[PDB]
């Protein structure tokens, strides 16, 4: 039932917080982790996440850099969490894959795994834990890998979510990331039963194109990506039917192993029904940067919150399927799902979100891939894995592996019944 | 004497007993204390006390509707240890219902059972409720019929079924669900009332004005349906007096045992000044199309067998009228070679609908029980969708990953298709 939060390096600890900040005010549980909200929707299934002793998260924070503490006890929500469950290094990684794999990684996971244990055992039934990480550094990336490849040899029936985020030029600009996010992915496919693949490219996009700004700073970024976690959990933390806990989800949305990587979507972006419907579905509110009518959706979560008719949202809802039917294979009868909750998100009235398992995702990789062919086959940076314990070999499986999932992909947008 | 046993199965068993138990002490004046201020005591027994309880076992692998049944109106009125919950559920897989999870479940649900026989002396079986689309509703029910047919191999059983609708479906793989669990369950079963939530959404949004029918409205009509059924069985009627006899009755052969159950009529609690429908104009509601329980076309088959229900103050000789006029008609179909008549069952109760419900009470009212071949199509959309899935073995690693075999599914699909058959082999 419940589920133990991790999160590892800079972006997934700043990722994670303004997740807990988010999710903290809507259930109503104040800065000190007491219970000021005026609802009873809010505590029929707060021991998801929380803890009562007041109300403290079931999270634990890792970092090799240190630094990172103190911004994160300096945060909103710093003294809630439990301070033994901060598990910080020394040294930074570096943006190094390997650094944060083999040789510094290895020195800490086994105190993570720990804390891990510890928190995983106070629990009378667990579904599964949440990773928000980073594929492009070298502490989210190769560390959430190794944690996730422990964990899931030490709890082998437990469903194993995560929030990933994918490097791009328009952000940093830097060179070695590709390499990082290649190796992850790699463990992402192999050893993961699902995934909301977030793109910086497309925050970016999102930010600029729509929201007029200079789009500046992870504030806006951190912001966007925490009223998406928001959507997409607002089913497993409040009462309801679709999708009611991790693995009723991931046997919803992901047919075919190895292919569940998620197309979040969220609105308004910062009002009637009928164009939250439209806009939902729209390019233009895609966290992955893609369009996704050059692909075929294979399955769908549609989230409505707020106060809204039902029949009309149904009726809607219909009406996108039967328009848009050319995008939906008709392979998997009724591939669409629909929830609607009562409880807005904090400071929105309307809101709409989009989970979508869908075969655009391919582009990205392909994109990601093109990024490793423009280094790997110029021998760029090799000897600084080499030099790490890291072998050529796993380059070029994990190359081989990501063309593969490409292929799936394409492949099963162009089947046909 | 003569003893029936309650057997409930995942969420939809669940809240559909829970009705249906709430309507049974509603219709008996038993308080929901249990305390009764007997013919009936086929479905309650009654302790030193006077205390009558439900012979009634409410299973789930997770707690939160046998919770919430320990937090109603109705907590004293069942034994605690008559409810069974668990830790983890099937998560919409038959795989995981039937041999993961159920294997460290089903040993204390049949000792459940085990002690509730054996304060009973007649039992002539169970009515098993449960659902298509659920995996608890689909693997644990299977096996409950497997184990309790090599426990009670004499006994008798019937299964009141969902029959899983897209509007308020839950998962994309209730075709799976569906398929394995016919082909497990149809050796060990005698009679299934499959019911469509499609149809009772549709008679909700069209007879009742509800414009979005929740669980609890579908539920309460379900309950309806399902003591109509059971009242020659709590009222002691004149037909259908045991279990044994809707088997001898309705399904004269032992595979095609699914009869298609009508009611009429259906008037919203908002037309509480309606007019009392005559037993004529009731009489032809029934074979209307659009108050079925499972969507089909009677006029497009061939039946089998049929028998009216009536209740209410009803009178014999309107009753014989309305045959009569029935059956002079083309329009019904019965085979060259069986009995062509209407096996009438005549009851007097007045019907009475739960207080407060978007239902009105109506002073006679009629049950359909017609085993025809029109509910053979109601079968084909579902092995159509199994046919769009299992091609690409689209969701097949969840079943195989918790002890199932692939080709099983291939297995479950021909059998079904072998029953098919079967529908046009008669028709
Ligand atoms: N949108 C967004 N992106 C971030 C944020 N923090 C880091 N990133 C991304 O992460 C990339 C830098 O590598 P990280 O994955 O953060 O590595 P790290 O977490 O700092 O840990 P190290 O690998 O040791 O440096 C940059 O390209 C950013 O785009 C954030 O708060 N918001
Ligand atoms: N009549 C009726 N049907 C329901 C109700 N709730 C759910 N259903 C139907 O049952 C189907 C799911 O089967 P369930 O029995 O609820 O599944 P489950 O018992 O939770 O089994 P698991 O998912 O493995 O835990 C849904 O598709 C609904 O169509 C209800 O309250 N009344
Ligand atoms: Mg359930």
């Amino acid at each position: 039932r419940e589920i133990v939060h991790i999160q590892a390096g800079q972006c997934g600890n700043q990722i994670g917080a303004k997740f807990w900040e988010i999710i903290s005010d809507e259930h109503g549980i104040d800065a000190t982790g007491a219970y000021h909200g005026d609802s009873d929707l809010q505590l029929e299934r707060i021991n998801v996440y929380y803890n009562e002793a007041k109300y403290v998260p079931r999270a634990v924070l890792v970092d090799l850099e240190p630094g990172t503490m103190d911004s994160v006890r300096s945060g909103p929500f710093g003294q809630i969490f439990r301070p033994d469950n901060f598990v910080f290094g020394q040294s930074g990684a570096g943006n190094n894959w390997a650094k944060g794999h083999y040789t510094e990684g290895a020195e800490l996971v086994d105190s993570v795994l720990d804390v891990v244990r510890k928190e995983a055992e106070s629990c009378d039934c667990l579904q599964g834990f949440q990773l928000t990480h980073s594929l492009g550094g070298g502490t989210g990336s190769g560390m959430g890998t190794l944690l996730i490849s422990k964990i899931r040899e030490e709890y082998p029936d437990r469903i194993m979510n995560t929030y990933s985020v994918v490097p791009s030029p328009k952000v940093s600009d830097t060179v070695v990331e590709p390499y990082n996010a290649t190796l992850s992915v790699h463990q992402l496919v192999e050893n993961t039963d699902e995934t909301y693949c977030i793109d910086n490219e497309a925050l970016y996009d999102i930010c600029f194109r729509t929201l007029k700004l200079t789009t500046p700073t992870y504030g806006d970024l951190n912001h966007l990506v925490s009223l998406t976690m928001s959507g997409v959990t607002t089913c497993l933390r409040f009462p309801g039917q679709l999708n009611a806990d991790l693995r009723k989800l991931a046997v919803n949305m992901v047919p075919f192993p190895r292919l569940h990587f998620f197309m979040p979507g969220f609105a308004p972006l910062t009002l009637t029904v009928p164009e939250l419907t439209q806009q939902m579905f729209d390019a233009k509110n895609m966290m992955a940067a893609c369009d996704p009518r050059h692909g075929r959706y294979l399955t769908v979560a549609a989230i409505f919150r707020g106060r809204m008719s039902m029949k009309e949202v149904d009726e809607q809802m219909l009406n996108i399927q039967n328009k848009n039917s050319s995008y939906f294979v008709e392979w998997i009868p009724n591939n669409v799902k629909t929830a609607v909750c009562d409880i807005p998100p904090r400071g929105l009235k309307m809101s709409a979100t989009f989970i979508g398992n869908s075969t655009a995702i391919q582009e990205l990789f392909k994109r990601i891939s093109e990024q490793f062919t423009a280094m790997f086959r110029r021998k760029a940076f090799l000897h600084w894995y080499t030099g790490e314990g890291m072998d050529e070999m796993e380059f070029t499986e994990a190359e081989s592996n990501m063309n593969d999932l490409v292929s799936e992909y394409q492949q099963y947008q162009e089947a046909t019944a | 004497m003569r003893e029936c046993i309650s057997i409930h199965v995942g969420q939809a068993g669940v809240q559909i007993g829970n009705a249906c138990w709430e309507l049974y002490c509603l219709e008996h004046g038993i308080q929901p204390d249990g305390q009764m201020p007997d013919s009936f005591n086929t479905f309650f027994s009654e302790t030193g006390a006077g205390k009558h309880v439900p012979r009634a076992v409410f299973v789930d692998l997770e707690p939160t509707v046998v919770d919430e049944v320990r937090t109603g109106t109705y907590r004293q009125l069942f034994h605690p240890e008559q409810l069974i919950t668990g830790k983890e559920d099937a998560a919409n897989n038959y795989a995981r219902g039937h041999y993961t999870i159920g294997k460290e479940i089903v040993d204390l649900v049949l000792d459940r059972i085990r002690k509730l026989a054996d304060q009973c002396t007649g039992l002539q079986g169970f009515l098993i409720f449960h659902s298509f689309g659920g995996g608890t509703g689909s693997g644990f029910t299977s096996l409950l019929m497997e184990r309790l047919s090599v426990d009670y191999g004499k006994k008798s059983k019937l299964e009141f079924a969902i029959y899983p609708a897209p509007q308020v479906s839950t998962a994309v793989v209730e075709p799976y669900n569906s398929i394995l669990t016919t082909h497990t369950t149809l050796e060990h079963s005698d009679c299934a009332f499959m019911v469509d939530n499609e149809a009772i959404y549709d008679i909700c949004r069209r007879n009742l004005d509800i414009e979005r029918p929740t669980y609890t409205n579908l539920n309460r009509l379900i309950g309806q349906i399902v003591s109509s059924i059971t009242a020659s069985l709590r009222f002691d009627g004149a037909l259908n007096v045991d279990l044994t006899e809707f088997q001898t009755n309705l399904v004269p052969y032992p595979r095609i045992h699914f009869p298609l159950v009508t009611y009429a009529p259906v008037i919203s609690a908002e037309k509480a000044y309606h007019e009392q429908l005559s037993v004529a104009e009731i009489t032809n509601a029934c074979f209307e199309p659009a108050n079925q329980m499972v969507k089909c076309d009677p006029r497009h088959g061939k039946y089998m067998a049929c028998c009216m229900l009536y209740r209410g103050d009803v009178v014999p000789k309107d009753v014989n009228a309305a045959i009569a006029t029935i059956k002079t008609k083309r329009t019904i179909q019965f085979v060259d070679w069986c009995p062509t008549g209407f096996k009438v069952g005549i009851n007097y109760q007045p019907p009475t609908v739960v207080p407060g419900g978007d239902l009105a009470k109506v002073q006679r009212a009629v049950c359909m029980l017609s085993n025809t071949t029109a509910i053979a199509e109601a079968w084909a959309r579902l092995d159509h969708k199994f046919d769009l899935m299992y091609a690409k073995r689209a969701f097949v690693h969840w079943y195989v990953g918790e002890g199932m075999e692939e080709g099983e599914f291939s297995e479950a699909r021909e059998d079904l298709a072998a029953l098919e058959k079967d529908y046009e082999e008669v028709g």
